């Protein structure tokens, strides 16, 4: 029940990543020539570029937005071992200005993500050496200053990370890390770290044993007040997992919360290496893209079972 | 080794090499049916055979001439070493027919391994043949229009050869155990480096310094500027490789095909980690493949069964979502947006779209008559109708009781305290004699209107006007009046025939223990389609007290079953039945169980299960505010749902509707604390000036700040078609950065006509900061 | 699907003088389509000896009526009919 259209946007080079703002009125796209462009939607519904500049010495992988409450902030990770933070200042032509650069990585910075709003202005970066670094800006009015708050070693090449968007008062912060190592040995590829208030340190909580193939993308789904967490894993086949916390005994509060892991959907319609996965706002529709040049939309049904609902092709031609 | 080649200057012509060489032309077939003798290359593409040639048996190496004239000109070297120039085009005006059919024969019989044209000069053909005992392996000859122009590689094996794309006099060749680079200026001038991979030498068109080779399943890359060791080595494949090729329309893209594989492996060398991808063009093994020289990212593959497939190689796709459920993706250098089909059938749409539509239509704010919300729902769903009618009945009872709390406790709590009921041993076919709790339960179920009326006649007539004949008949029979049910069935059969035979069957009620009618009706009762008829006959045929068939029927509305259990079932087992039904409703998350649980912790659990099933928070938030007890509103989950709904409203920029919802929630829930903001303080006393001249501080009686434009001290009196005490034009306004301010109207006008802070020696552009 | 309900109704045969069954079946049988059902119910509900309703039904084949009359009617009544 999904139809496609082509947006009249002109690009000269190959597009690596596209990202939306919170309200869905601003777009950020990174191209193959170390260039970043920002697009705005008019009241009529048309898109117009508003800024463009070159950022790093190496290739640019990912660019993401921050929450509007902190202003207009973009974060970009690059192959040249850097992660840059940009803020828009207008005096009206937009004039984006770099405010800070994080260079603590010893390998290529593979991915960068923003923390959920209710935890302040935090940022996370996973590198190729197996290191996840979490920074925080103590003052929201001075973005030029950042401090390295936490550092975690994964012993495997990190490839993607995702925060837990839950904002309940009973869920500790959670971050999940994937890997794309293709070692012949059968080793786990997805680990989850849960913050501990009693120690103020992140510790490993659960590791997905059933996942052994290289992983390219991992995505939590929006909580929306449910009683459990939904995770999506992109591999040779799209997989969906549900994690339910167990009732913590009041006798003693100890380490990480124990979880029950159940798989609820495993699709192999791409017949290739699935590359990207994403959720809608309500966490009820899953979008997946793989090497077959097709985009597939999955949704639940009356019987609470997962089945495909849409198939499209990269050219925009419907199937 | 069969292979397919494109026309160097024509995009629609290609050639397939086999025992018979076939030249094909490509035509469109989107708007036309399958043409006779045309091979459907793809869904909308057709290939028409142009020519066939069988004059070349045991073909070994194939090349296609470079220059435009003549068209369809190729050179084939055979196993014996004979190299023949052939043509397949319909050329009646050949420029130099002397070269047509021209053949070069080796001095010594040996197999020609490779043959190629010089790009700079189309008249030069370089061929590497088998290793002779004491003769050159590579011969360069002139096609003109006696002897080869050059001969090299004596006592060597020319596995493969290629030209320098820029240098007209530079060649790369693969020897028996080494790779050599030769210059036409001096044959002795040659750079030879020992190597193991000598097959399939080729140069990237965009990077003239990049070369590739492969031995068995291993592939190596070389940089001609520093060609001493391989620059990189690809992962070795199990099956031996068969073909390697650069993409001419895309920079730094290499394609590899191995033996007996239906998948082509692509590598991205444009990093300077090499990105690896795989493409499956068909369901059978691919014999060979070819990049289209000019068409963008187009490649054609061939199967051994003479079936060819042409396809474009898509790039990696990036995804993003929007708060309006529109999916935007990027593929290459274009952006596509995908939305939902605007079909009339709106029952299958996503929950987010339905929530947006309901929000636009004031769903849930009709407090005058609650039941209209199901009409405001937009779609048809029995659960919502049941919930809203239940809420309407409960509100009506609360209003009546106030005119003249326990109602919201739910059916279970109400009937938990029921006492003094005696079961009936026999049925007399002919209300107020029943206990108060059961009367209240019946009122909640909607069978009996408000009051102590002992007749259900108005309900029956309402159903008759509604047209639901079977349900009305079932209710009438449950009220122990067979003749009334028969009359209703006759009336229903009068309009719109099975009702008549059903009614005439109904007159067979008997109390015999071995009644033939009882046996047959019990046996074949379930074969009917209408559930109400089935449960009616189940009640009729059931023995005294044991009414499990009626009670445990899932196709009947819960309200009717609840009422039937209330009026007939004994309390001692009624409590157990209510408990079981409540549990099985809670575990399933069906909303019809709200009548049972009520707005309590059980209701919270049921609502949580419902949200988990469907992800709807709008209905949960609106429902839980309907006069719920203070303890219920204090639960974490309810407030989490409300906050999530408010955030969702903020996402769509439905700001005003969020304000209306906030007003409604604040009115209903006193526990919620409104938003905290800033307040003004006196300069002298330091106290708040919020809530004896108006323009004086309430505490110190000293003057307040003055408007920067009117130079009058600000102030406002403090405590429907009437007068307004405090107009909007007299409120406090200030610039949050320059801390200058005054009256609303004055500063509004001033900043409408100017763009600077009105106070002297202030440079703040106060109104430009916010946008 | 009608045939199942018809069979269920047929089970209610009773010889009681003032049975609700006999009260309603005779009245309602006239609104059916297949004449065979009508003649069956008429025969069941008819008073003993006077089976005129089945005999004088012209929408049914003559052979069946003749056989029915032969099997049950008295000699004089058979001759007259
Ligand atoms: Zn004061
Ligand atoms: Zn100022
Ligand atoms: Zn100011
Ligand atoms: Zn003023």
């Amino acid at each position: 029940m999904f139809v496609a259209r082509s947006i009249a946007a002109d690009h000269k080079d190959l597009i690596h990543d596209v990202s939306f703002d919170f309200h869905g009125r601003r777009m950020a796209t990174c191209s193959s020539d170390q260039s970043v462009k920002v697009w705005d939607k008019s009241e009529s519904g048309d898109w117009h570029c508003t800024a463009s500049w070159k950022t790093h010495s190496g290739s640019v992988w990912r660019v993401t937005w921050a929450h509007p409450e902190f202003g207009q902030v973009l974060a970009s990770c690059s192959f040249d071992r850097t992660a840059a933070v940009w803020e828009e200042i207008v005096g009206g032509q937009s004039h984006w200005v770099k405010r800070t650069t994080l260079v603590d990585s010893r390998t290529s910075v593979t991915d960068v993500k923003f923390a959920p709003k209710h935890m302040g202005l935090m940022l996370a970066t996973c590198s190729a050496d197996g290191i996840v670094r979490i920074y925080e800006a103590p003052d929201v009015m001075n973005l030029s200053q950042w401090s390295l708050q936490h550092e975690i070693s994964c012993k495997l090449s990190c490839s993607c990370i995702s925060w837990n968007p839950s904002s309940s008062r009973a869920h500790s912060p959670m971050i999940a890390v994937g890997s794309d190592d293709s070692s012949p040995n059968a080793m786990a590829k997805v680990q989850i770290f849960e913050y501990n208030e009693n120690t103020r340190k992140y510790a490993k909580a659960e590791t997905l044993m059933t996942v052994t193939d290289p992983v390219h993308d991992i995505a939590f789904a929006p909580n929306l007040g449910r009683s459990f967490h939904i995770l999506a894993i992109a591999t040779k086949d799209v997989r969906i997992f549900t994690l339910k916390p167990v009732r913590k005994e009041l006798t003693s509060s100890g380490g990480p919360t124990k979880f029950e892991i159940h798989i609820v959907a495993q699709f192999d319609n791409h017949n290739s290496q699935v590359w990207r996965v994403s959720w809608n706002i309500t966490g009820t529709v899953l979008a997946s893209s793989g090497d077959d040049g097709c985009v597939r939309l999955w949704k639940a049904n009356y019987m609470d079972n997962w089945k495909c609902t849409g198939i499209l092709k990269g050219n925009g031609s419907p199937v | 080794k069969p292979d397919i080649l494109w026309a160097p200057h024509h995009v629609d012509r290609f050639v397939v090499c086999d025992s018979e060489l076939s030249l094909y032309h490509v035509e469109s077939t989107v708007n036309s049916e399958l043409k006779a003798g045309s091979l459907r290359l793809s869904e909308d593409s057709a290939a028409t055979l142009l020519s066939i040639n069988s004059d070349t048996p045991y073909m070994k190496c194939v090349a296609w001439y470079l220059n435009y004239d003549p068209e369809c000109l190729l050179a084939v070297g055979q196993a014996n070493g004979r190299v023949v120039l052939t043509s397949l085009g319909q050329d009646h005006n050949s420029k130099f027919k002397d070269l047509i059919g021209k053949e070069f024969v080796p001095k010594h019989a040996r197999q020609c391994n490779t043959l190629a044209w010089n790009p700079l000069d189309s008249n030069w053909l370089a061929a590497g043949l088998d290793k002779h005992r004491a003769d050159f392996s590579v011969l360069i000859w002139d096609i003109c229009s006696t002897k080869p122009l050059y001969e090299l590689g004596q006592n060597d094996a020319c596995l493969s050869l290629c030209w320098l794309p820029r240098d007209q006099k530079l060649l790369l060749a693969g020897m028996h155990r080494n790779l050599a680079i030769f210059d036409l200026r001096n044959t002795s001038q040659k750079m030879f480096v020992n190597t193991k991979a000598v097959q399939g030498v080729t140069v990237d068109p965009y990077f003239h310094d990049r070369v590739a080779s492969f031995y068995e399943g291993q592939v190596a890359i070389w940089d001609l500027r520093k060609f001493e060791k391989p620059v990189l080595t690809l992962t070795e494949q199990p099956k031996p490789l068969t073909k390697v090729a650069w993409c001419p329309t895309r920079t730094g893209l290499l394609a590899t095909l191995t033996r007996d594989s239906n998948i082509i492996r692509l590598y991205d060398m444009q990093h300077t980690t090499i990105i690896e991808r795989s493409v499956q063009p068909c369901d059978n093994y691919i014999a060979s493949f070819a990049w289209h020289p000019t068409s963008q990212n187009r490649m054609i593959v061939v199967t051994p069964n003479r079936t060819m497939s042409d396809f474009t190689v898509f790039e990696r796709i990036s995804l993003a979502w929007s708060p309006i459920t529109s999916l935007m993706w990027a593929c290459g250098r274009h952006l596509y947006e995908c939305t939902e089909e605007e079909n009339d059938n709106s029952l299958e749409k996503d929950i987010a779209t339905k929530m947006r539509l309901r929000a636009l239509s004031r769903y849930g704010l009709d407090t005058e008559q609650v039941w209209r919300n199901h009409i405001l729902a937009g779609n048809e769903d029995p659960q919502l109708k049941s919930l809203w009618y239940t809420l309407h009945f409960m509100k009506q009872y609360t209003e009546d009781m106030d005119q003249k709390s326990l109602v919201y406790a739910g059916i279970k709590s109400i009937v938990k305290s029921s006492l003094g009921m005696v079961e009936s041993s026999r049925h007399n076919w002919s209300i107020q004699n029943l206990n108060e709790e059961r009367i209240l339960a019946l009122q909640l179920c909607g069978w009996i209107k408000k009051g102590t009326d002992v007749d259900v006649g108005p309900f029956l007539n309402s159903l008759v006007q509604e047209g639901e004949w079977e349900r009305a008949a079932a209710v009438a029979l449950f009220n122990l009046d067979i003749r009334r049910a028969i009359q209703i069935l006759n009336e229903g059969a009068s309009s719109e025939l099975n009702l008549n035979v059903v009614a005439m069957a109904l007159s067979g009620y008997t109390d015999e223990k071995n009644s033939l009618w009882r046996e047959m009706c019990s046996t074949l009762r379930l074969q009917l389609n209408n559930p109400y008829l089935c449960v009616m006959f189940a009640f009729l045929t059931s023995e005294t007290g044991s009414y499990d068939g009626v009670l445990y029927e899932n196709k009947v509305a819960v309200r009717d079953r609840v009422a039937f259990a209330c009026k007939f079932l004994s309390d001692t087992q009624l409590n157990r039945y209510i408990e079981k039904l409540t549990n099985e409703m809670k575990e399933a998350g069906n909303l019809e169980g709200i009548l049972l649980t009520g707005l309590t912790k059980d209701g919270v659990d049921l609502m949580e299960s419902y949200v988990d099933r469907t992800g709807d928070v709008q209905t949960a938030s609106y429902c839980m505010l309907q006069g719920s007890p203070l303890d219920v509103l204090k639960d974490e989950r309810v407030q989490y749902w409300i906050e999530n709904y408010r955030n969702l409203l903020d996402a769509w920029r439905f700001w005003h509707k969020r304000a209306e919802f906030d007003i409604h929630r604040s009115k209903l829930d006193p526990s919620s604390k409104p938003l905290a903001q800033v307040f003004v303080s006196c300069n002298f006393c330091g106290k708040s000036i919020s809530y004896s001249k108006v323009t004086s501080c309430p505490g110190c009686r000293k003057p307040l700040p003055r408007c920067a434009l009117c130079l009058i001290n600000m102030g406002t009196p403090v405590s429907s078609k009437d007068k307004k005490l405090a107009q909007f034009n007299n409120w406090f306004t200030w610039c949050h950065n320059c801390r200058h301010g005054g009256h609303a109207g004055h500063m509004l006008s001033w900043f409408r006509d100017h763009a600077e802070c009105p106070v002297s020696a202030c440079t703040c552009k106060c109104m430009q900061l916010d946008t």
